[PDB]
Parts: C-alpha cells; structure tokens; sequence
C-alpha cells in the first residue's frame, strides 16, 4: 500500500538488501501537514535494519525500494503504519502518513 | 455508644453534671443552621409541591428570601483579604473553619444538593416563568448561582469536607453540561480536586472524557486547562492513569489545543513590470522570461528551503496584492492571487497539485525553467529545461 | 569503623565559638527592621500560622539553641550583670519574649524537641530577675486571653517524667544477661529529666523576685473563660515523682550496695525534686494568701510526709 | 506570529496555561507521555523560544520549564535524591585527592577537582515514533547538552551585562520573567552533572569576582541564588568527606599493621603472668568497635593509647588540616556577607526566601554540623564490587521515585520488580550496614504506609505489594543484628494494622504480623525493651479474634463457627515469640502476658474456657469430627476442624512456654510458683493426657491438614514445663497411654514415609 514519489533522483544503482543497515533523514507529517516526527530536529540521521521488523511496515518496505542519495515522499496506509489504534498521544486512529525521507548511507 | 437519659426517682450516684458554655461564635452558628435549614426545608416543599404534579399555587415560594438568604450566607464564608494583618487573618481562618466544620456536620451540603437537583429539572428561565410565575422565572438563574458559589464557599479550605462529598462527583460532572451553570460546577469541581487527593481515586476515564468534551463543545476556557492540571498531581505526588488519559484523549488529533511550529521566512523578489489587458490599448497579451540558479540548498537548517516562480496578480489596478498578509511563510501560490511553480507541484491558493513532467524533480542547482504567459484564451505555463 | 569512630568522638568535641559574634553582627542595622528582628517575626509568625501539630522546624531548633548560647571583686561580678542584662536585651525588645511563648502555646502539650529548645530559650532570656521580661510576658497574656498556653503548660507538666522501678530492674536484667550499650535517655527509666527541670525552672523564673502580678496569674487566669491552676499541676508532679521516689527506695531495702545506676538515677530525680521544690518555694514566696490557701487545701501534705518517711530512713 | 500574541491577551493567557498543562502532564518521572510530548511541540522549537528576547514573558517561562520537565527533570531529581548519600570507592585515582589544597595560601574552587563518588549514570533514549516496538524508553528522551551548556553561559552573561544597566526593558516584560527561568534553568544543569571545571571556572567568574550576588535583584530571583550557593556548599563539603576517606585509607594502613605487629611482638616475648591475659583480651573480646573506640583516643594529655604513638601526631595534623578548611579559626566569606546585606537592606516577604537566606549563613556559621550529619552516611566498600552496588543504587532510586507517584498496578509492579532485585544483589550481604546508612527500610515502610493506609476493615487492595515489602523487610532485619533494632522502632506502628493479611492461608510468611515477631526473634534485649503498650493491644485483638470469627470465611461459605482459630492462632505466635527466647522464658514478659490472659478471659477459647464447653478433650475430638466430616467447612479451604486443633495446640505451647522456668529461679521463688499455679488451675493435667493420648492414624499417602503430630508436641511441652516428670507410676502409665501406641505407629514403617 506504500507508495514512493521521488523529488530528487539518487543515480538508482545501489538498493537497500536483506542483512544491511540503512541511514535516512526524514521529516514525517501527518496527512493535513502537521508534522509530527522529524530527523532532523535532533540533527542526528536514523538508523536501521533492512528486514529485522524494527520500523513500521509502510518505511521499511518504502526504503527498500529506494536508492542512495534519492530524496522520495513515502505515502503509506494506516493498516501498514499504525493500523486502528494508532500511536498513543500522538497518531490517531485511522491516520495516513507521508514521510519525506532522504537515503544518506547504505552499509 | 448511646446511653438514654430516662429521669426517674433514684438516679445513679454518679452523673456529675458539669456546665460549658459555648462562644458567641458556636451560638450564632447553630442559630443560622436552623434558621437556614428551616428556610431551606420550606422552600425544597414549595418547590416540590410544584414540580410533582399540576396543583393549586398556594405555596411559600420565598424567592426573595431565599435570595437575600443566599447573598447573606454567601459573605459568611468569605475569605479574609490579603491587606490583612496577620493575626487577624489567621483569626479569620480559624473562625471560617469552625463555621465550616459546623456547617457540614449538620449535612446541608446534601441539602443545597437536593436544592439544585430539585432545580435542574427545567431548562431556562423561560421554562420555569410559564410554571412558577415570572419572578421565579427569572430569579431562577440567580438562584443556581448563588446556590453554587455557596457549595464552593463550604468547600473553599476543608479537606474534610472535600473527601466528605467526593462520592457526589459522578453528579458534579453529569451536570457539567448544563451550559447555564458550568462555571459554577467547574469552580466547584476544582476547588474539590485541588484539596483532597481521595476524590482522584474515583475519577474515571468518563469524566475526563467529559470534561474534554467540555472544552471543545464551550471553546477555549483556561479553567479546564487548570481542572485538567490538578488531575494530573494532586499533593507533589502524581497519578499515572489520569496522566496518560490526558494525554491520549486530548492532544491526539490536534485540533485542539493550539498547535505551533518553526517555519522559514520566505521573501518575493519582482522587477517593475505590469500587465493590464482589457478594451483599447493592449501589450500583444504575450510575454515570457527565463529562471537559472547558480546554488541551492534543499535543507539549510530544518526544513526545505521555499524556492517558487511564477506570476502574481494585483488588487484592481493597484500595487500590493493580496495574500497572506507578510512577513510570513507564504510565497507565489499560496494565495489566489498568485500561480507559482516549484519543480515538483503546481501551487494555486496555497493547495499543491503534483503534475507529470520528464524527469520531474524538485529545482536544484543549474536549473533553466521558462515561464510563458498568453493573457486571454490560454494562461500561464512553465518548461522545465525547455 | 575508623571513620565512625572518628565521627563519633573526634568531631563534635566543642570545637567552636560563634554564637555571640553571630548575633552580635546579626542586629547591625548598617543600611527598617533589623535581621534578627525579621528572624523572630518568621518564628513568630511560624508559631502563630493555625496547625494541628507542631513541625520539627530543624530552623527553630538550630537557632533557638544560638539565641540561647548567645546569654552568658565587686566590679567584676557588677560588669558582668550588667552585660547580661544588655544580651538579653539585645533580643528581648525585638519579640523574642512573645515568640517563646507563641512556641510553647502552639504545642498543646507535646513533649518534644521544640518545646525541650524553647524552653532553654526562655532560660536564657529570663535569667536572673529579669521583672522587665517578666512584665512584658505577662502583658502580653493579659492582651491576648489565650488559654492555649496555660493549657500546654499543664498537658505538659502531666507528662514529663517518672522514675519507673520496672524499667530500671529490666535494664540491669538486660545488662546481667549481656553488656547492652547503655540507654542514652537516662537508661530509659528517666525521660527528658533535663527537660523536666528546665520545664520548672522556666515556672520559677516566671515568678522569680516578688512579683506578685503573675504569681496570682498561675493560679487565677483573670480575664479568661477555662482557668487552669498551675499550683495544683505543680503540685500533682511534685507528689508523683515522691511516690515514685519511696517505691525506688523500697526497691533498695534489706540490701547495703548502691551501683553505679542506683546512684546516678536516685541523684537525677533528687535533682528533679529539688527543683520543684525550688518552683513552689517561688511561688509562695512573697505573701500571696491566694497561693498559700491553695497549697493549704491541696496534696502537698501527702507528698511531704513521704518525704520525711523516706528521709528518715535514707539518712 | 509567535510574538503578536504580546497585545492578545486571551490566547496568551490560554497557551500559556497549555503550557503548564503540557509540564503538568509529564510533570514526574513519566516519561511514556514525554516522548510524545517532545514531538507535540517540536526538538528545536524549544531552543528558539528560551533563545528569543522578545517573548510574552508567560510564555517565555512556560518554555524554559516546559524544556525544564521533559529532559532534565527525571535525572535531576534522580541525582538530588542521592546528594546526601556519599559512598565512595578505594580505587588508586580516589587516593589522590589527599592533597584536598588548603595551605600555601589558597583555599581552591567549589566543585573543582576530582569527585570518585558513587552517582547515579544517565542515559537518554533517542525520541522515534517510526521504530515500531520501542523496547522500553526507561528514561529520558535525547536532547542535546552540550548546544543548551553554551548557549545558558551566553545568555547568562548577557542578562548580567543587561541588568547591571537597569534598562527598562528587560527580556520577557519585568526582569524576573527574564532572570528567574535563566538561573532555573543553569541551576538545574548544575545539578545534572554539566559545566566541567574549566566550565565551572567561568560560571564562578559570573558571581565571583571580588557581578551577580551585588546586583539589585529580585525575591524570586535571590530564592534561586540561595539553592545555587547550597549546591555551592554541598559539594565543598562531599569534596571534604572524599578527601576524609582518603587519608583514613593510609591512617587505617598505617594503623592495622603496626597493632599487628605490637601483637606479634608482645605474643613472642610472652613473659606470662597475671597482667598479660588483661593485656590481651583486648584481642579476642573487644569487638571492632569498642576496640577501635578505645585505640583512637588521645584530646587530654595521656590514655591508654597503645606504641604507634608517630600516627597520633599525622591524626593531629590532618585534624588541624580539616579545621582550617572549614570556618574553624573564601565562600563562606561572601555568603555570609551577602545573606546579612539583604536583610539589612530590605524587609523580606516570602518567607521561604528568608528561611532560605537563614539556614545559608547558619550552615556557613556552624560549618561542622554537616559534617556530623553527613558522616554517618558515609560509605566505602572496594574498588572491585563497583557495579553491583551501582546496580544496586539504580534500584533505591527506582523504588524512591515509585514511592512518589500514587500506586497502581504497573507501580506495583516495578516496585516488586526492584524488591527483587535489591533482594538478589550481593552487596545486601556483605554490607548491611550500607542499607542501614542508606534508609532501605525506612523507604520500604513507608511505601507500605501507602498501601495499607485508604482504610481499615473495608479494603485490603494490592496484596502483592503488601507482601513483597513485609517479606523484603523480614530478609532485612534477619540477616543483622542491628537491623533487628532498626524495625524494632517501627514495630510499635505495625501492630495496630497486623490485623491485614489474616485469615488466608496466601501469605504464611509475608505479614506485618510476622515481621514483628522476626523483628523481635531471638534477641534477649529487644525481648526485655518490649514494654506494654502492646502487649495488652494484641491480647485485646486475640478477645476480638476469640468472639468474633471471620465475616470474609462466612463469606466464602464457612459454617460460621462462633469463634475465629486463625487470627487468633497468628496472635499466639506472635506472642509465643515474645514470651519464648533462645530457650528459657523471659519473666517479666511471661508474668505480663499470664495477667493480661486472665484478665481478659475470652482470648481462651470458648470449648476450653467459659461457662459452656468442657475442655481440650472434647474440643479437640469435635474439632476431628469437623475435620472427617465435609459438612462443616467450604464447599485447598480453610478446614476449621485443622485451624481450632491449631488454635488450641498454639495456646497451649504458648502456656507452655511461658511457664515460669526449669525450677531454677522457680525452687526458691514466690511469684513463679504462682503463676504455675495459675497455670495448672487454668489448664488439668487429665485433659492433657487425654488429648495426648489420641494415637493418629499411619497412612498411597493422604492429606496432613488434620491432627498433624505437632499438635501432640505442644501438649508436651505443656505437661514438661508445667507439671515436669518426676512421678514412677504418672510416668509409666503416661508411656503406656499416650507413648506406646504412636511409637508403634512410627516404628512400623518400610517404605511408605510420606511423615517425617
């Protein structure tokens, strides 16, 4: 259900594999633009595994299909992000999300 | 442990009868318990002989009496003044005290309950004027105001009396919604909740809810914002569960509260050109112009930096077009008088509509976009490196 | 261990002297009210704010005691009366003589470290025949009709202390079975004796000289609604502690030995008893007929001739 | 716009009330609601707004204890919890602040130098709400420190160099909206742990030079000095006690070995005589403290201080050293001026300011009182066990910082959780005066107080928690003798609400019942110390017991018997182990509970004593028949024939026991013979061969919750203690009766031994 809109290509050569980490920048928003998570506030890039179900369903299988150095906007669905009980505080039920995540480094 | 008094002959050797008086203090206030109580039994009759049924209205409707009474009861808790000396405030204090004491081990409490639930059966003073007569109707506004500044005043300072009557805050908060006393039980909700950390025990995921509900149905009051502190921690200590039902039921959505943001300062540049197209003298109705950029940065310190292009409009004939007002984060497109272009989306009344285009990518560094304007039929178009 | 050793005999050994220099630049008004001055009216203030209990106000209980330290061939014992007189004033004019009784009226008669600080407060602020602070107290008692002062006076004299003879043989119990430290509170069969006798000898400095105003006070609050009698109280102690006195003597009957503890707890409530004598010899020491027929028609003559049969026999 | 809310007064008092409302809802160590509050307004939000000089000032304030709360508050509170705790390893880099530079004519900085003390580590979660099952975000969210350091200095100089001006528009409205957060919020970054000492030595030159104490500042702004100078002085006196520890490490160095070595000496040159076994039993008796008490002792001109007389005049120095650091005859220099110069300047309001001020210059004046108080809570254990007593310290604090949030389930847990583990921690044991020093059980009861507190005799909620502390504080008071004496203060309190926790064969150990009876276990003195203002308080809660029987069992479905056997049976044990000790009968406590007992008859159960039944034989065989037959209990229950016959085997062990004495004191006394008499009179001798003599059955196994055989046990006791054996015939004809039978019974046994 995630889909990727790409806003800056990154020379599509090297994908996110099974058994490797990824480093992003991103600044999420909710559906009506309220942003509600960033990665850049902190000024610190988050990392993470490809594949080990650390990340919700609707960013890791959106970076997956993603290059290095490629800028894209992950629209995703609330059954792959957070499902019908949401975050508690933050998300409410039934929300859609849009991330804007940039691929720095793939080790 | 009672012991009858019976009085007979013999008697027991032992009784020792020793006397005591009592302040002028304990004397008035048994005089105005009974007094009030005697007054306020008469009228929760005539109130009742009235609501129970359709009857003949020879009742004792003491309106302005128990107006006068109210105003008076009222003053007799009054908190002593800050420009006090500090004796006498304490004075004061202990003197409202002894009188709050008095007061509820006598159970009037329930009582001006009763009274407002006898009350609150109508609906406005419109309701009750066809049904008590106009006065009465009239008077009824006051009367609840009056009757609940006097349950707060009783309530002010007393921690017991507080954790007395904390079993009467699943009515408190049922009642919250009357809309033409919810000051009153708002005050009183939270002069109850700010003394006695025992009637936090009892509140539920309900009331919260309804409070909340409360503040989104009456706008934004900043005594919910305080009744919603004070459920949080009571006495330096903290409750969990109200805690994360505040936080889970009340800024999960966003549309209340006030939210907030950092944004960018964005500024417009525009040479002195103007195109005004109509009857007569005309300009060919035909114009384009070319865009570079030397260097970009997409992200400067948190967000996307603003880079948009395009034609903006006016006001009639006049400079200074409308839009968002200045000096904030709206450029070309965010108005609708203004169509701007960003590389990625096309920006009219700052609403982004995506559009296909080879290579669609946002404007970086060595970028030739071509702005073509017809004024009449067509309208105005962008080429992205050609 | 060494550490504790040190910090129980090394440290606290009376290493210091400040606390007339501190007071003495404590009232320096260098530029209103002097810092002392705003001390006494937060204690004042303090005492008088309406409670149910008196707080331990580790405050009032340090500097209570520095206020207290602060106060102490013919020129030499006259200059010395004269500065005394002149330490006790640098605090008396500024409240501390109605803040020590605020103190000990807002205790209602609790045995503890407040009422054990004020009270040596009190000694030292009325030592010696000081009828200028004696008047100031009293006019203050008479403006201000507490009962709550001479009530806690007496919730406080009926429980002070008594030689209990149980005790005392289940501690040498306990000390023959094994050595157990030594109870520090008069090996717990004499509670607060030191408080005990600063208790009377602030009643007797209260009536000290001849002052025949306040000596009539203690037995006839005038002006109140629920006197009490201090006389009788005084009186009721008095011949508690001499029963108390004949059951510790019948105890050391038949038996010629008198140990260490038979000593040192006999001489503490000696020493008790003599101050109460002292506190009703000061009370009916100028001609009051009102507190001569109130020792007259009391239990005074029950606790003397236990004296006298207990005197008898121990000489 | 951010700043146009300065003439909208309604939206500003409005956001700033959310602003509270927000710090209110992660106000304590919450930190589930913090991470989402951090996303709620934003990471660098914070930064702009504490940054920003044009601000309502409301709202201005709201932001810096907004920024206050989310981060640095939980490890704040965390690390001020510990502050008058100081426990301290003897690693070699703790032995080289000996030194602590006093003389050659300087005095150093307050919080410059080395520290080696055991603190509580921080650590901060990264906020992400993107990462799917976040482990546990235990702590903190992120921020980063070292940007918040630098910018405080900068805007701290900038407010001094503003208010030493006095314009007239100070940052955020009135000055205090701008001095007050500011110095807030560099107090509270004081207090984490940050501004390293060339850090520090800036933060001093702001107020040092001799600035920020000479200015004309407000109350609320003079309120935050004074904490400011109290950390100034605490940690100029932690520096005082490191610096203690390390020159006792080389005194104490010095001082073993040289007692050693005069042992040695005077154990090989022996010259035996009549003095020399009073010489040494110093060695062998003595224990440590009073040993130590007596070698360290030299303020008059001589003692009886032993041959190392070259340490003595090191003590002394370092003595003096101490002296001279302290007030004894440059901070206190200064704050003793400026607390004066503010009250002669001016009258105070606020009262706490002025208490504030006055236990500063009290604290300056005294100099050695924190020093007497902090002594005793000290510590120092190793240089190798670092991290179990670390761990050990992070579980205090999670406990301490439970204790102040109201409990509820998840606080029931991580409270039993953390009872685990200080339970399961080694240094429990090889240091129990740490716990002691540290107030374990103090913070452990009065977490009890809490759960026990709400009611009396209509709710007993959260069990478990009421357990897990009885159970922890029984462990506690029995592996010490000390700590015996420790809850012996408390056991007074415990008494009056033993009653919880009866009448449910759940909590046989755990109860504050038995926490009593182990507090006061097999100790003669605390035995003695127990006076009566209790004893009469249990005896008139065993009368209760005794008429009364339980509502909850007639609940359960029980056949109401008119007298409850299990409060009572706990009330007996209770007072079996104060009465009994270490095999002989405390006397005084035997002769007081015999007066109560028969004083208030109804504690004797009705069977036994009254105008109705007869005694323990038909007691004892009805209660077997309640116990064959189903038709009187609950239809694992409580069988109430098994709880009368323990009722009535627990009175009469504890008569037993409480019998005067072997005849030792009881042959040539007077009250001991009458109080055996009262015992024989209360209790005949035939009913107690009776019930001896019942001869149970020898069971495939079956169930003991009957006539278990211990209950034969304490009718022998009785008959030993009270009446004795010395009679041929009663002796033989009691072998025949009541021996015989059950020896036979015990005898026949090849396999089949489900008894022991």
């Amino acid at each position: 259900g995630v889909e990727i809109e790409t806003i800056s290509p990154g020379d599509g050569r090297t994908f996110p594999k099974k058994g490797q980490t990824c480093v992003v920048h991103y600044t999420g928003m909710l559906q009506n633009g309220k942003k509600f998570d960033s990665s850049r506030d902190r000024n610190k890039p988050f990392k993470f595994r490809i594949g080990k179900q650390e990340v919700i369903k609707g960013f890791e299988e959106g970076a997956a299909q993603m290059s290095l150095g490629q800028r894209a906007k992950l629209t995703c669905t609330p059954d792959v992000a957070y499902g019908a009980t949401g975050h508690p505080g933050v998300i409410p039920p039934n929300a859609t999300l849009i991330f804007d995540v940039e691929l720095l480094n793939l080790e | 442990i009672q012991r009858k008094a019976i009085m007979h002959h013999e008697g027991h050797m032992d009784d020792g009868l020793n006397l005591s008086r009592s302040q002028h203090e304990e004397s008035r206030t048994a005089r105005v318990i009974r007094s009030t109580v005697f007054l306020f039994n008469r009228f929760i009759r005539g109130l009742d002989a009235l609501s129970k049924k359709v009857k003949l209205p020879t009742i004792d409707l003491p309106i302005e009496s128990v107006s006068l009474s109210l105003q008076d009861l009222i003053g007799y808790f009054h908190p002593p003044d800050e420009h006090l000396e500090h004796e006498d405030k304490q004075n004061r204090l202990r003197a409202l005290k002894n009188r709050q004491n008095l007061f509820q081990e006598e159970g009037m409490i329930n009582l001006v309950l009763e009274c407002i639930d006898r009350l609150h059966v109508y609906s406005s003073a419109a309701h009750f004027a066809d049904v008590a007569g106009r006065e009465a109707g009239e008077s009824w506004k006051s009367i609840l105001n009056s009757l609940y500044e006097l349950l707060a005043a009783l309530i002010r300072g007393n921690r017991k009396n507080c954790a007395q009557f904390s079993g009467s805050l699943d009515w408190l908060i049922s009642r919250l919604e009357r809309l033409e006393a919810s000051s009153g039980i708002l005050e009183v909700l939270h002069c109850v909740l700010v003394e006695s950390p025992e009637a936090l025990n009892i509140i539920k995921e309900g009331h919260i809810k309804s409070i909340i509900s409360l503040l989104d149905k009456h706008g934004r009051n900043h005594k919910v914002l305080d009744v919603l502190c004070s459920l949080c921690v009571c006495h330096g200590v903290a409750v969990r569960s109200n805690q994360h039902l505040i936080c889970d039921n009340l800024l999960p959505g966003r549309d209340l509260l006030l939210q907030t943001r950092l944004v960018n300062h964005v500024s417009s540049m525009r040479p002195n050109i103007f195109l005004g197209v109509s009857e007569g003298s005309a300009q060919y109705k035909k114009w384009y112009y070319e865009l570079m950029v030397d260097h970009t940065e997409p992200f400067v310190t948190a967000e996307a930096t603003h880079l948009r292009v395009g034609w903006a409009s006016t006001e009639g004939y006049s400079p200074y077009p409308g839009g968002g007002e200045e000096w904030g984060g709206n450029g070309v497109g965010d108005d609708l008088f203004s169509y701007g272009f960003d590389g990625l989306h096309l920006w009219s009344g700052c609403i982004a509509r995506t559009v296909s285009s080879p290579n669609q990518h946002l404007l970086r560094t060595d970028d030739v976009i071509s702005c073509c304007l017809d004024l009449s039929a067509p309208s105005i178009s962008f080429r992205i490196n050609g | 261990l060494f550490l504790q050793g040190y910090e129980k005999s090394w440290i606290e050994t009376e290493e210091h002297y400040f606390e007339d220099k501190l007071i003495e630049d404590l009232a320096k008004p260098g530029a209103r009210v002097d810092p002392l001055h705003q001390l006494i009216l937060l204690f004042s203030r303090t005492a008088l704010t309406e409670k149910c209990k008196l707080e331990e106000d580790f405050l009032y209980m340090a500097y209570a005691d520095i206020m207290a330290k602060s106060c102490h061939s013919f020129e030499e014992k006259e200059m010395e009366k004269q500065k005394l007189l002149y330490q006790q004033a640098r605090l008396h004019d500024r409240g501390a003589a109605e803040m020590v009784l605020q103190t000990i009226s807002a205790s209602k008669g609790e045995t503890g470290p407040m009422v054990a600080a004020t009270l040596k407060l009190g000694i030292a602020i009325l030592n010696g025949g000081n009828s200028t602070v004696q008047q100031k107290m009293l006019d203050y008692l008479k403006e201000k009709k507490d009962v709550g002062f001479f009530q806690s006076l007496a919730g406080l004299m009926q429980s002070c202390s008594v030689l209990d003879l149980n005790a005392f043989e289940r501690q040498n119990k306990a000390e023959g079975l094994g050595m157990v430290t030594e109870e520090g509170s008069g090996e717990k069969v004499l509670q607060d004796d030191e408080f005990t006798c600063d208790l009377f000898r602030f009643l007797q400095l209260l009536c000290e000289g001849h002052n025949s105003d306040f000596q009539n006070y203690l037995r006839t609050q005038t002006g109140n609604n629920t006197t009490v009698n201090i006389i009788i109280s005084t009186v009721d102690y008095l011949l508690r502690v001499q029963e108390s006195i004949s059951d510790f003597y019948w105890y050391y009957s038949g038996k010629d030995i008198i140990d260490e503890q038979g000593q040192r707890n006999f001489s503490k409530a000696i020493q008790v008893a003599k101050q109460v004598f002292n506190t009703l010899t000061e009370y009916i020491q100028g001609p009051c007929t009102g507190n001569q027929q109130s020792l007259a028609h009391s239990r005074l003559w029950d606790a003397v001739v236990g004296f006298l049969h207990v005197f008898a026999h121990m000489q | 716009d951010i700043l146009e809310l300065t003439e909208q007064e309604e939206l500003l008092q409005f956001h700033y009330h959310t602003l509270r409302l927000y710090s209110a809802v992660c106000a304590l160590g919450n930190h589930r609601v913090a991470h989402a509050l951090c996303s709620h307004v934003d990471e660098p939000q914070l930064l702009y707004a504490i940054e920003n000089k044009y601000m309502p000032g409301l709202l201005r304030a709201g932001y810096y204890d907004l920024l206050i709360d989310i981060h640095l508050s939980s490890y704040a509170t965390a690390r001020l919890m510990m502050n008058n705790e100081f426990i301290v390893p003897m690693t070699e880099e703790t032995k080289s602040i000996t030194l602590f530079p006093d003389e050659n004519k300087k005095h150093g900085l307050p919080g410059i130098g080395l520290s080696t003390s055991l603190r509580p580590r921080m650590r901060f979660s990264s906020p992400s709400f993107v990462s799917i099952s976040n482990d546990c975000y235990q702590y903190s969210p992120e921020f980063p420190l070292d940007i918040l350091k630098a910018k405080t200095i900068q805007m701290l100089t900038e407010a001094v160099k503003e208010g030493s001006l006095h314009a007239r528009d100070p940052v955020g409205g009135t000055t205090e909206f701008l001095f007050v957060p500011l110095i807030k919020l560099f107090y509270t970054l004081l207090i984490m742990g940050i501004f390293h000492n060339e850090d520090l030595k800036h933060i001093l030159q702001l107020i040092e030079p001799s600035g920020l104490l000479q200015m004309k500042l407000p109350e609320p702004v003079k309120l935050q000095m004074c904490l400011l100078l109290q950390y100034l002085c605490d940690c100029q006196v932690r520096h005082r006690i490191e610096a203690i520890v390390a020159f006792s490490d080389d005194f104490v160095a010095k001082l073993q070995d040289n007692q050693r070595f005069r042992y040695n000496e005077v154990m090989q040159a022996l010259n035996m005589s009549a003095a020399l076994t009073a010489r040494k039993t110093r060695e062998f008796r003595s224990p440590p403290q009073e040993q130590i008490n007596m070698l360290l002792n030299f303020k008059d001109d001589k003692s009886e201080c032993p041959c190392p007389e070259e340490i003595r005049d090191q003590l002394l120095d370092f003595h003096e050293d101490l002296m001279t650091h302290c007030g004894i005859e440059s901070l206190q220099q200064l704050i003793s001026e400026t607390m004066v110069r503010w009250a002669q300047e001016s009258v105070i309001e606020d009262p706490e300011l002025v208490r504030a001020m006055f236990v500063l210059l009290h604290r300056q004046y005294d100099g050695i009182g924190g020093l007497v108080r902090a002594l005793p809570k000290t510590y120092t254990i190793n240089g190798v066990s670092v991290e179990d007593t670390i761990n050990l310290l992070a579980s205090l604090g999670q406990i301490r910082s439970l204790l102040s949030v109201r409990m509820g389930k998840e606080e029931e847990k991580l409270m039993i959780r953390g009872l685990g583990d200080i339970m399961n921690n080694k240094v429990f044991y090889q240091h129990p005066n740490l716990m002691r020093a540290l107030g374990m059980h103090e913070t452990v009861m009065e977490v009890m107080v809490n759960v026990l507190g709400g009611g009396e005799s209509k709710e007993i909620t959260f069990p478990k928690m009421v357990a897990n502390c009885c159970r922890f504080l029984c462990y506690f008071c029995r592996i010490s003798r000390q700590n015996q004496k420790a809850m012996f203060d408390h056991l007074s309190y415990l008494l009056e609400n033993s009653s919880v926790g009866l009448a449910s064969p759940a909590m046989r150990g755990s109860t504050p019942l038995d926490v009593a009876a182990a507090s006061v276990m097999d100790n003669n003195e605390l035995a003695l110390a127990l006076r009566e203002p209790d004893l009469e308080k249990v005896v008139r809660y065993l009368a209760g017991c005794g008429l009364q029987s339980c509502q909850m069992l007639v609940s359960k479905g029980y056949p109401d018997i008119g007298w409850n056997p299990v409060e009572g049976e706990r009330y007996l044990d209770f007072l079996r182990f104060a009465v009994f000790c270490n095999g002989e009968s405390v006397e005084e406590n035997a002769n007081v509970v015999v007066r109560l007992l028969i004083r208030r008859p109804e504690c004797f159960g009705p069977a036994l004593r009254g105008e109705g039944g007869n005694g323990l034989l038909a007691a004892m065989e009805e209660a077997i028949k309640i116990a064959e037959d189903p038709s009187r209990d609950g239809p694992d229950t409580i069988h109430m024939g098994n709880a009368i016959m323990t009722f009535y085997a627990a009175l009469i062990d504890l008569l037993g026991r409480c019998a005067p004495e072997m005849h030792l004191i009881h042959a040539g006394k007077g009250e001991a013979i009458r109080i055996r008499s009262i015992l024989r009179s209360l209790i005949p001798l035939g009913d107690l061969v009776g019930v001896i003599s019942i001869a149970f059955q020898m069971p495939e196994p079956d169930m003991s919750a009957g006539f278990c055989p211990d209950h034969k046990a304490a009718m022998v006791l009785f008959l030993d203690r009270v009446y004795g054996i010395e009679v041929q015939d009663f002796l033989l004809h009691l072998l025949e009766v009541g021996f015989l039978p059950d020896l036979r019974a015990a005898a026949s046994l090849d396999t089949a031994a489900l008894s022991x």
